[PDB]
């Protein structure tokens, strides 16, 4: 049952949270071949492992651009949970390490790109796709949350599409292990639950409201609350109200009235009955979540495939060289990585 | 339409992560 499976689990976790893998591998055995994603303080390359021939994608982390937007924790959070968690809806870490300038965390490819770019071409998806991308985010969370972690940054951007045509979360960088209540103001505008926009302190409630958001998006297109500007759209988050598209079946609208609760004793995922207030509404009453959890149950959707190496799914960025200072740089901070 | 109004915004694309 699901109780069975979530206690093994947790002993599963817990034995790689209290003694976490460190240093296996090294930046001389992976080619490097194009960036997939960048950011703030690094960027995502895919890259081939020589010994095995396998395509990864390889996050490389400034550490002193780690340091000077004060994300130490977060990237230590994000690195310790990664190589702990097992989940099928969870990409996989099968390498870390460090050198003098950089953290390298190198995860499995997923060549069917992001889940933000194939919603915002085809418009929309159907309810059913919808509802099909849903139950895995609902697994995921039921998983995650058992873990006492808060993932806090769903969004189609972090979802990717497998060979399959099913969900690999990815982008731990604000995940972290929390026994009650935290602070911490951080996420994406649009996903933001109110509580996080006013100060209050949170739980894993919020990743809740996060999926009402992602629902929303997936079937109308569009998201619940936008504006031009983030202000604005915290504006309309925190007013109480949310309007539905016309096509939105009877039993979603009341999904995502129950999911994008601003008062938290009725928001579904954080009451008495937990996720099962999600698992067993109406809209979910096709659903078979074991044959999600499976695999069994066919994708709406698969990815055209070019090869293991192909990158058609993602957009170009300008490459930049990967340096590394003959000096080490911010040793203690990042010490336990 | 709203899914006008969306699609002449400004954050149509990548959404960045933001923190304090
Ligand atoms: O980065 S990815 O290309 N796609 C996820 C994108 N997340 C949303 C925003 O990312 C911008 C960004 C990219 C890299 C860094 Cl370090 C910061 C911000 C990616 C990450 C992890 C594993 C992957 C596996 N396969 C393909 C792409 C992968």
């Amino acid at each position: 049952s699901v109780k069975e499976f979530l206690a093994k689990a947790k002993e599963d976790f817990l034995k790689k949270w209290e003694n976490p893998a460190q240093n296996t591998a090294h930046l001389d055995q992976f080619e490097r071949i194009k960036t997939l994603g960048t950011g703030s303080f690094g960027r995502v390359m895919l890259v081939k492992h020589m010994e095995t021939g396998n395509h990864y994608a390889m996050k490389i982390l400034d550490k002193q651009k780690v340091v000077k937007l004060k994300q130490i924790e977060h990237t230590l959070n994000e690195k310790r949970i990664l190589q702990a968690v097992n989940f099928p809806f969870l990409v996989k870490l099968e390498f870390s390490f460090k050198d003098n300038s950089n953290l390298y965390m190198v995860m499995e490819y997923v060549p069917g790109g992001e889940m933000f770019s194939h919603l915002r071409r085809i418009g929309r998806f159907s309810e059913p796709h919808a509802r099909f991308y849903a139950a895995q985010i609902v697994l995921t969370f039921e998983y995650l949350h058992s873990l006492d972690l808060i993932y806090r940054d769903l969004k189609p951007e972090n979802l990717l599409i497998d060979q399959q045509g099913y969900i690999q979360v990815t982008d731990f960088g604000f995940a972290k292990r929390v026994k009650g209540r935290t602070w911490t103001l951080c996420g994406t505008p649009e996903y933001l639950a109110p509580e996080i926009i006013l100060s209050k302190g949170y739980n894993k409630a919020v990743d809740w409201w996060a999926l009402g958001v992602l629902i929303y998006e997936m079937a109308a297109g569009y998201p619940p609350f936008f504006a031009d500007q983030p202000i604005q759209i915290y504006e309309k988050i925190v007013s109480g109200k949310v309007r539905f598209p016309s096509h939105f079946s009877s039993d979603l609208k009341d999904l995502l009235r129950n999911l994008l609760q601003v008062d938290l004793t009725k928001r579904f995922g954080n009451l008495k009955n937990g996720v099962n207030d999600i698992k067993n509404h109406k809209w979910f009453a096709t659903t078979d979540w074991i044959a999600i959890y499976q695999r069994k149950v066919e994708a709406p959707f698969i990815p055209k495939f070019k090869g293991p190496g192909d990158t058609s799914n993602f957009d170009d960025y300008e490459e930049e060289e990967i340096r590394v200072s003959i000096n080490e740089k911010c040793g203690k901070e990042f010490s336990e990585f | 339409t709203t899914y006008a109004d969306f699609i002449a915004s400004g954050r149509t694309g990548r959404r960045n992560a933001i923190h304090d």
